[PDB]
């Protein structure tokens, strides 16, 4: 199923849309996960919030200015911390003639401009804001409470990891970027574009992720020497033309306001914002993720990087392998094509 | 620990 591992789009009915975990299992039954990324368009009758006009005073405590350095499809992005600002102020800048989206016809045009201009006129990204724009009463696909097994971390050990088991908000402007990465602990992430201009994505199938890694180590050998997991630093940008040149399979997709993107364990992805917009995101899990989390290769070189104890997941969901794993003897080989166990239905 | 999207 989905042998091309191309990014799939889904249009669930409200009935199917109601149960989050269940629907993720469904799209996995259709091979969605093979692409590393999937889009889900909500029922048109569905909205997370009534009006966004009341958020103008919302504080973005730590905007970052993205200074990209490099050439020929290979870049390293540096972040400059900026003083806090309100959504109102941020929007002013995003729409200012200096930072506004350029003119263009077809996305392919805007895309060529992004890759041409990204090292010029460093933009400001309204990233990693703690919070949610969901109304408290919305029970479908609520990034605040998705009720997946990732909830076990909090339930068991009381541990909160912001952005991972709590929601983040992202206020983008033209040419703001997210570098190539998989999620912390190779989890899933969910991303909802509340409003504004599009967000475009690139994705490498999990079954090809190791090839991207090898390519990246070759391009940035100093960085790979210093840390195995260096891509987790989220500083590495690589153009689609470069992927093509080196024969890394990938697909692209553009996410529009009102649409969800789902990323899947060990799906590498990267992208950029088209212009002023706002997205909400967090991580989540399924039973299938557990083996990924056990095998995730993590950043060594920075302190306090996100690390989740798998012990609770292995004891609960792999009791038969628990002693083996604790002994370092668990040899399980991940098969990226296999759907989550919940898809039996 | 926190999730962070940006390099440095
Ligand atoms: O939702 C994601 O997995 C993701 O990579 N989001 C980035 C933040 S790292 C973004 O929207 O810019
Ligand atoms: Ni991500
Ligand atoms: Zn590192």
């Amino acid at each position: 199923l989905n042998p091309s591992a191309r990014i799939m789009t889904f249009y669930p009915t409200m009935e199917e849309f109601r149960n989050f975990s269940r629907y993720i299992a469904y799209i996995e039954s259709q091979g969605a996960h093979r692409a590393g990324l999937a889009k889900v368009v909500p029922p048109k009758e569905w909205k997370p919030r009534a009006s966004y006009d009341d958020i103008d005073d919302l504080v973005i405590p730590a905007p970052i200015q993205q200074l990209v350095t490099g050439q020929s499809g290979l870049f390293t992005q540096y972040n400059i911390q900026k003083k806090a600002m309100t959504v109102r102020e941020f929007r002013k800048i995003a729409n200012s003639d200096k930072y506004c989206t350029p003119r263009y016809s077809e996305f392919e045009e805007l895309e060529r401009k992004y890759w041409k201009n990204l090292t010029f006129n460093p933009p400001i990204y309204g990233a990693d804001v703690n919070g949610t724009l969901y109304e408290k009463h919305v029970d479908e696909w609520n990034i605040g409470r998705l009720r997946t097994i990732l909830d076990l971390v909090e339930k068991e050990s009381g541990i909160t990891i912001e952005g991972v088991n709590t929601p983040y908000l992202y206020f983008g402007m033209w040419k703001t970027s997210f570098a190539w990465h998989t999620e912390d602990m190779d989890l899933y992430s969910i991303n909802y574009l509340h409003f504004g201009e599009p967000k475009s994505w690139y994705s490498v199938p999990p079954e090809h992720g190791k090839r991207l890694e090898r390519l990246a180590k070759g391009f940035f050998p100093g960085s790979a020497q210093s840390c195995e997991a260096f891509l987790r630093h989220k500083m590495t940008l690589i153009s689609p033309l470069m992927l093509k040149k080196y024969g890394i399979p990938f697909d692209k997709v553009t996410q529009e306001a009102g649409e969800f993107m789902i990323t899947f364990p060990y799906g590498y992805h990267a992208g950029f914002n088209h212009g002023f917009n706002c997205a909400e995101s967090t991580n989540f899990a399924t039973r299938r993720w557990i083996e990924y989390g056990k095998q995730a290769v993590l950043c060594s070189c920075r302190k306090d990087m996100v690390k989740i104890s798998m012990d609770v997941f292995v004891r609960k969901f792999q009791p038969e392998r628990y002693k083996l794993w604790k002994a370092g003897k668990d040899n399980t080989v991940i098969d990226h094509t296999l759907p989550t166990p919940e898809a039996a239905e | 620990a926190r999730k962070s999207c940006g390099g440095k």
